[PDB]
């Protein structure tokens, strides 16, 4: 069934479980043509798929060509979606096959069931959970490969980086989408708070700065602070 | 014209011969319906006064042998039997047919509704749903489950109606999952029509088994069926020219019989919704469309 607060500590047991994120895949710019017509443009994608236990993100890069002389892009991109992650599923050893799939959004239901019908004993779930993964574009080396690509590819990351080897994956998890949170909300103020003290820095290896435990908390205070500050200035209050 | 006789009318029941209706008082003197039109399968029901729950009923054809019903004390209900000494029971139709102990079946002379409602369906086909191969008619009643209903329990007690499911295996070709699943033709043209059923008429003829079930007892597993059925066509974009005609002419006479009353469980929202306005075949059922809107435009 939906998976939603009653049920969060089932994210950091030990069956394997994928989050999927299609809100990155189809990508477009807007923008007027020399007739004074709307037209779109689009640019490369990524479906977002993520271990939350381990970090592990298998980032599919969503090349402009597979739109080529396609129609309905908004719901063949749910589609191409479900087939990459069928297709990632079937690459994995069976011992690392997952025991339940969640998508973000209530549309990749049929298409992920069906393209998964081989895996009857894959469980196919919705989300009451409102998730930040589509700020996944904020994080400038994730959004530098997929702009870069020039044909579908796969990138495989921890999104954690090694916070694993000091704190627990539900205060990994925790740490994260609040970090999404905040960049989902101001990306600039989000990237102004990350990166001001110039002496921490990112790792070759990583996506993150290298924060101290110390650090952390309190770059995870200023991060609330935005998140709540944002909802002043939105709701003037 | 043929004749179903009875022993008797022990216990109050309200009777049904198809679409007509009638009550029958406990211990009334009750021998049977005559004039019964050949040429069709028919369907004899019933449902006891003191406890409407449970309608039950037989699906007969008068030219596979000589049908009789007789209520039993002991199971209590009334069942059909068959009568296999001729003379014994044209004597017995005869002698009761002098002494006007019948109803006659009403059949208004322009009346095409039964004929309608059954042109594709055939007893054999029936025997091979509702299997019980001793007999030559067919019992079915409120609460049987179908074949599917079980996979989701006494199977020889069972509706077995042709699976449809339309994410499985059978529906969706490896390589073509949104293809398939959002054009159905392939499964209602080559996995039904071609590969099951093996020609259109014998579809038509287990949607309108299916429908007749779920009118006259009210059975939720054949109501399934039959929009399963409908949703399948209306769902696949290539469809014989001749299928959705023919479609159309079926649901029109559906829902013209259907109880105004009964219809806000006989009719799935959904089905009815997508198929009339969203699917494929949306402008293809004027008839169904046009009787729907006047007689339920609420469901709409
Ligand atoms: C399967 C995935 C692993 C990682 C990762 O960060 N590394 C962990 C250490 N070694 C064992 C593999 C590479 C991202 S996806
Ligand atoms: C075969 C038969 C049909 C009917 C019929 O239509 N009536 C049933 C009795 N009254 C109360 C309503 C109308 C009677 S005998």
């Amino acid at each position: 069934g939906a998976m939603n607060s009653s049920n969060y500590a089932e994210l950091f047991n030990n069956d394997i479980k994928l989050f999927v994120d299609d809100t990155n895949v189809y990508r477009v710019t807007v923008h007027k043509t020399f007739e004074g017509n709307v037209a779109t443009k689009a640019i490369n994608g990524c479906i977002f798929t993520l271990n939350p236990k381990t970090g592990h993100l298998f980032l599919k890069i969503i090349h402009t060509s597979v739109w080529a002389g396609q129609k309905r892009l908004s719901q063949l991109a749910k589609w191409k979606t479900a087939e990459e992650v069928s297709a990632l599923v079937r690459s994995l050893p069976k011992e690392e096959q997952p025991k339940q799939i969640i998508v973000t959004r209530k549309a990749m239901l049929d298409p992920l069931e069906v393209h998964m019908l081989d895996f009857p004993n894959i469980a196919i779930r919705p989300t009451e959970l409102r998730l930040p993964f589509s700020a996944a574009m904020s994080i400038d080396k994730l959004s530098d490969v997929v702009m870069k690509a020039t044909e579908p590819q796969m990138v495989l990351f921890n999104i954690y980086d090694d916070w694993l080897d000091r704190i627990s994956s539900y205060t990994a998890f925790s740490r994260l989408t609040l970090l999404l949170r905040a960049l989902k909300t101001n990306e600039e103020s989000a990237k102004m708070i990350l990166l001001s003290d110039p002496t921490i820095t990112i790792k070759s290896y990583h996506l993150w700065p290298s924060f101290t435990d110390e650090q952390w908390i309190t770059i995870e205070s200023q991060m609330r602070d935005l998140i709540l500050t944002e909802y002043g200035r939105k709701y003037n209050v | 014209m043929n004749t179903v006789p009875f022993t008797s009318a022990p216990i109050e029941v309200t009777i049904g011969i198809d679409q007509y209706s009638f009550n029958v008082k406990e211990n009334q003197p009750f021998h049977g319906i005559k004039d019964i039109p050949i040429g069709h399968v028919h369907v004899i029901h019933f449902q006891h006064a003191d406890n409407s729950s449970m309608r039950y009923g037989y699906w007969f054809d008068c030219r596979m042998g000589n049908f009789y019903i007789q209520y039993d004390p002991k199971d209590g209900l009334y069942k059909m039997m068959e009568e296999r000494d001729g003379a014994k029971f044209e004597n017995i139709v005869h002698n009761f047919k002098e002494r006007q102990m019948m109803v006659s079946y009403p059949k208004i002379d322009e009346d095409d509704t039964w004929y309608n409602l059954t042109e594709f369906v055939q007893m054999d086909k029936i025997r091979k749903i509702v299997r019980k191969d001793e007999n030559q008619f067919s019992y079915v009643d409120s609460s049987m489950t179908t074949v599917q209903e079980n996979e989701l329990s006494d199977p020889a007690h069972s509706l077995n109606y042709t699976v449809i499911n339309f994410k499985s295996r059978e529906a969706i070709r490896p390589g073509h999952e949104m293809e398939d699943f959002l054009d159905k033709s392939y499964y209602l043209n080559t996995v039904m029509l071609q590969g099951i059923f093996k020609n259109s008429s014998n579809y038509f003829g287990e949607l309108q088994f299916a429908f007749l079930n779920a009118m006259f007892f009210g059975n939720y597993g054949s109501s399934l069926q039959w929009h399963a059925m409908i949703e399948l066509i209306c769902s696949s974009a290539t469809v014989p020219k001749h299928m959705l005609d023919k479609l159309d002419e079926i649901l029109y006479y559906q829902i013209k019989t259907l109880p105004e009353q009964y219809s806000d469980i006989l009719l799935n929202e959904r089905v009815w919704n997508i198929c009339l306005y969203s699917s494929f075949q949306k402008n293809s059922l004027h008839n169904t469309e046009k009787i729907m809107e006047n007689k339920y435009p609420e469901l709409l």
